[PDB]
């Protein structure tokens, strides 16, 4: 009768449903709405793609700017009606809108995306739309905006090719039935946009790709970090610094070995120092959470130690690593973490089993 | 050569080796020392690099790609494109229609300026 | 499942090379793409007008 209480279980179920989302978008929306995290409702659902952090932007996009499902379209609707425009300059609320929302990729999806941000805007600015021969000239202009901040910003585009303001505005001739949109609105979009690059607010997958900065280095025909780490639904955990341990049944200098660990919701990288000055980390390894296990280990070389094994159902049992922690408390906020995210782990691959098995 | 080195001692006021970066681009328009100065005088347009970005999947220099290996590749790799958009790729890239994607000929119809 | 995803892209990527290498070629035309696309997009949204797109029905 009372709203469910927040427990170990639901919070992890909630998390699978972002997980869900972040890798297929109407997937996790089922999921989330199914189990009451998200009234089933356009509206609810539109305020929670807001509202709700966990969310890779890029996908929330990819959601919305869905033209042929009747659904997406009417969260879509109700995304840009909670938004108000009104007295705002058309590129100004576009960047309101692109920062909730990433809008790049498809072009189709763009399109559809730029088209509800340009009818939001049409209504909250009638007095702008007015001054036009066509409305659709607003919904074209919004479209160039985009194609200009990609163009300014965009490496692909050499500098010798970029857009100058002349060409901006040459390339919009007699867009309005003929005529031209006014020269100075153009001439203030371009300014605006050379001194502000439109941005998409930070998400967990913009923390994520910091990370992968911090491990690659300051680097080009090969750009980047061999393992992929950024994927839409992959958010950090928590960073621990271990000692790895080759052979827990002798001792080793303390200080050896030293490690630092990233875990994400479905991934373990371990890491070691490559130069301080602030820190840069060279990759050693990577492990996947399923069939992982975590055991606590004391003996009389190690007295926080902790080792890994895969137990893959079918596969045979297998050490992956040792660790030492350098305290107990570390020890235990970090197995704790991992333990909870292997068994996130677990019911998302479980959930994956029952989905093929019925499709 | 080393007309370059000539412009630089220039802007070196003491001769040891060094402008300064208030007119780092005063001397370009022409401490940093000369090895970081005749790099940045040292440091492609895009048709080169997309022809060069397609010969990495023409496996055996064949000028052309599988029209089923550029699919599977545009959509896992990278910045994953849709099936849609890789079909309109293949329905522009794809000149004769026998499964086998041009590239040459498609680099020029995507900068076609 | 999810490891299975992530070594296919291994050995895809290695499959042409230095794996840095070969997602930086296919980024290269994913980027040129997209952006053609767009292009020509917007050629085609000036082009036609009389849709009145902007009255939401």
């Amino acid at each position: 009768e009372f709203a469910f209480s927040n427990d170990v279980i639901r919070k992890r179920h909630y998390r699978i449903g972002l997980n869900l989302f972040n890798k297929k978008p109407e997937k996790g929306v089922q999921y989330l709405i199914e189990r009451g995290f998200v009234p089933d409702t356009p509206v609810g659902v539109a305020h929670f793609l807001l509202q709700r952090k966990g969310l890779s932007r890029q996908m929330i996009g990819e959601f919305l700017g869905n033209r042929q499902k009747q659904f997406n379209r009417d969260v879509l609707d109700c995304v840009v009606d909670e938004m108000d425009f009104s007295t705002m300059e058309l590129d100004e609320a576009l960047r309101k809108f692109q920062a909730h929302i990433r809008v790049q990729g498809e072009a189709q999806k763009v399109e559809r995306l730029i088209e509800a941000f340009s009818q939001r805007y049409c209504i909250c600015n009638p007095g702008v739309v007015r001054q036009f021969r066509n409305p659709d000239t607003i919904f074209i202009l919004a479209f160039a905006i985009i194609l200009l901040n990609t163009d300014m910003y965009s490496p692909n585009v050499k500098p010798e090719r970029k857009m100058k303001l002349e060409d901006f505005i040459k390339n919009l001739r007699g867009v309005d039935d003929g005529e031209d949109i006014p020269r100075e609105m153009l001439m203030g979009i371009y300014e605006r946009i050379r001194k502000r690059e439109l941005k998409t607010n930070e998400d967990h997958v913009s923390q994520v790709q910091k990370v992968e900065k911090l491990i690659v280095g300051k680097k080009s025909l090969h750009p980047g970090l061999g393992c992929v780490l950024s994927l839409p639904h992959r958010r950090l955990v928590c960073y621990c610094r271990l000692f790895e341990v080759p052979d827990p049944n002798k001792p080793q200098k303390l200080g050896l070995h030293q490690r630092e660990i990233f875990l994400f919701n479905d991934l373990l990288v371990v890491t070691k120092i490559f130069q301080k000055k602030s820190v840069t980390y060279s990759f050693r390894q990577s492990f996947s959470l399923y069939g992982m296990q975590v055991l606590l280990f004391e003996n009389q070389y190690y007295p926080n130690g902790i080792r890994l094994t895969s137990s893959v159902p079918g596969a045979d049992i297998k050490v992956l690593i040792n660790f030492n922690a350098p305290n107990p408390q570390d020890r235990k906020k970090f197995t704790d973490d991992l333990r909870e995210s292997i068994a996130e782990v677990q019911e998302m691959e479980k959930h994956r089993i029952e989905s093929e098995l019925e499709k | 050569i080393a007309e370059f080195k000539e412009a630089f001692s220039l802007f070196d006021k003491d001769g040891d080796g060094t402008i300064t970066t208030k007119e780092l681009g005063t001397v370009m328009r022409s401490t940093i020392d000369f090895p970081e100065f005749l790099t940045m005088m040292a440091r492609t347009d895009s048709e080169e690099e997309i022809r060069e970005a397609f010969r990495v999947f023409d496996k055996d220099g064949n000028g052309y790609i599988s029209a089923a290996e550029l699919r599977h590749v545009m959509t896992n790799l990278g910045e994953k494109l849709t099936d849609e958009e890789v079909d309109e790729m293949i329905r522009e890239a794809d000149i004769d229609g026998d499964g086998q994607v041009n590239y040459e000929e498609f680099v020029q119809m995507m900068t076609a300026k | 499942s999810s490891d299975l995803q992530d070594k296919q892209v291994e050995m895809l990527e290695r499959k042409y090379g230095g794996r840095l290498v070969t997602r930086h070629a296919a980024r290269t035309i994913q980027t040129a793409f997209r952006q053609y696309q767009m292009n020509k997009n917007f050629e085609r949204l000036r082009s036609s007008m009389s849709e009145n797109r902007m009255s939401r029905r």
